[PDB]
């Protein structure tokens, strides 16, 4: 969440 | 302004044939099945098209966040992958700055990260591809810290990661030294636990841990092993002696592109009774941190020009709609992944009902949703208005079918209420959707498919005086919307929207 394209959007939800 | 546009953006509505478990095709669906016909497109919402690693279903985040930015936004690893399939890093900004201070400085380039193919954290063809492109660049002296993982991958799998290492470096590219192991429980640590921090940190300052060499360090490793002492545990091996340590003035690049087990290690380097060593610079292959100085090989991409905040460039004002479960979709994600309000730009936030699962109210909030959109449309203040219809994505994750069926339902006449607003108050509708979800609701097997799913999408549009076309190149995708939005409101499209329009006027 800290950047686009980070691990987070790798998920989302 | 020559045309003024609403944009809907269904939450989990793809486009499939397949009826089985397909709640938005069993779903009385009028409005829809009338918008989808003749002058429509279907877009892709997953894999590559938005950025993300092939065969990769979309989601809330990567699909909004691509929606509103007219643009590809490459998710870590793809962009990563493809500077090394275009031997891209030998011409890397932040690498160059790296080697260029070894060479101007002290000659001493230091390599650290989670050594595997796990592809969590780190990949070990980054490493690779790294000490191949530092080699070109003439760096006199580089080391590798290796940090052990078991996690990702299997306990026992970093004997192998290891000799593939060390042939790496003794026979393909002749060049760079392995310095230290050390398990991630130690150098990776997210929990501040410095006494976890402190062991990395001392094998790679001071040379605290077991002496190896190349030819000893693979028998060391199966020795733990034996020990019962797995790949995420390892105490330190240090190699190298005090050649290999970080000393005054080296340089040292990360190569993990996953921050949160970085920022403890990286801190400590660039920010115990041993002595620190001073004016280290050090490199991130991504961001760890903003308030760190580090630089990034891949710094986050700077999304200038996103749909809203070129709207506003335009002097344009406009309107953002969800509820309470998609507020941060259509607002920090669409937005470009970033809290910014811009100049003009009016957020509305209805609340979603405060049931225990969404499958027991699964109209959610559409109602409202529309409510206000209508009430926008009478107004005719704001030339673009966009909201979020939550049900399809929110319900399809309780995995029920009749209820999935029931949010596509109020959807579709959510949907429609906008629509004939938008005819009488001189809009033009589109609408699309972030990725699919409903229209998969059973497994194979019968089962609930409670995920998100790689179909495309719809693009609508009401206005008969455009054409959907196709990309020379490519399928159309979640990138083209705002060039296509902007294409239809008569407006400029800024060039860092890297997607194009996919209208033709007539
Ligand atoms: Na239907
Ligand atoms: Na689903
Ligand atoms: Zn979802
Ligand atoms: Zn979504």
């Amino acid at each position: 969440x800290d950047y686009p394209g980070d691990h987070c959007y790798l998920y989302g939800t | 302004v020559a045309n003024k546009v609403c944009l809907i953006v269904i939450d989990g509505w793809g486009v499939s044939e397949d009826p089985y478990g397909n709640a938005i095709l069993n779903a009385q669906t009028p409005v829809m099945d009338k918008l989808c016909s003749g002058n429509w497109a279907q877009i892709e919402a997953h894999g590559l098209h938005v950025g993300l690693p092939e065969g990769l279903m979309g989601n809330s985040e990567v699909g909004h966040l691509n929606i509103g930015a007219g643009r590809v936004i490459y998710q870590d690893i793809v962009r990563i992958n493809l500077a090394v399939k275009n031997n891209k890093f030998v011409t890397n900004e932040s690498l160059v700055d790296a080697c260029d201070r070894a060479k101007n400085g002290n000659g001493r380039l230091h390599l650290a990260g989670l050594v595997s193919d796990g592809g969590v954290h780190s990949h070990i063809d980054h490493m690779f591809a790294l000490v191949k492109a530092i080699k070109e660049l003439g760096v006199p002296e580089l080391y590798l810290h290796f940090y052990g993982d078991g996690r990702d991958t299997s306990p026992n799998s970093g004997v192998g990661f290891l000799e593939q290492t060390l042939e790496f470096l003794e026979k393909t590219t002749g060049y760079g030294k392995l310095a230290t192991v050390v398990g991630r429980y130690y150098a990776m640590d997210r929990d501040n636990r410095w006494e976890r921090i402190n062991v990395a940190y001392e094998a790679m300052i001071g040379g605290v841990g077991e002496t190896s060499d190349e030819a000893g360090v693979v028998e060391v490793v199966r020795k733990r092993y034996a020990a019962d002492e797995t790949d995420e545990f390892l105490k330190p091996i240090i190699l190298q002696g005090e050649k290999g340590r970080v000393q005054n003035d080296d340089t040292i690049i990360f190569f993990d592109y996953r921050a949160d087990r970085m920022r403890e290690i990286s801190a400590a380097m660039g920010m115990s009774k041993l002595a620190h060593p001073s004016n280290l610079q050090v490199y991130g292959m991504t961001q760890y941190k903003a308030e760190f100085p580090f630089k990034s090989l891949f710094p986050p991409a700077s999304n200038k020009n996103v749909l809203a905040e070129w709207l506003a460039e335009q002097k344009v004002s406009q309107f953002h709609c969800a509820e309470t479960e998609k507020y941060a979709h259509v607002t920090f994600f669409f937005n470009g992944g970033l809290e910014k309000q811009f100049e003009g730009e009016e957020r509305c936030l209805v609340p979603s009902p405060k049931v225990a699962t969404y499958d027991l109210q699964p109209e959610m909030s559409a109602a409202g949703v529309a409510d206000k959109m209508i009430e926008q449309l009478e107004a005719g203040t704001h030339p673009f208005i966009m909201c979020n219809f939550a049900p399809p994505d929110m319900v399809g994750h309780t995995g029920v079918y009749e209820a999935a069926v029931k949010a596509c339902e109020a959807t579709d006449i959510a949907i429609g209420r906008i629509y004939e607003a938008t005819q009488k108050h001189g809009y033009s509708l589109m609408v699309t959707a972030d990725h699919g979800n409903a229209e998969k609701m059973k497994a194979p097997d019968g089962g609930k498919h409670t995920a998100h799913t790689c179909y495309r999408v719809p693009l609508t549009l009401s206005h008969p005086g455009f054409k959907f076309v196709d990309p020379a190149d490519r399928h159309p995708a979640l990138c083209d919307v705002a060039p296509t939005v902007l294409a239809i409101m008569g407006l400029p499209q800024p060039a860092e929207m890297t997607g194009v329009s996919i209208v033709q006027k007539i």
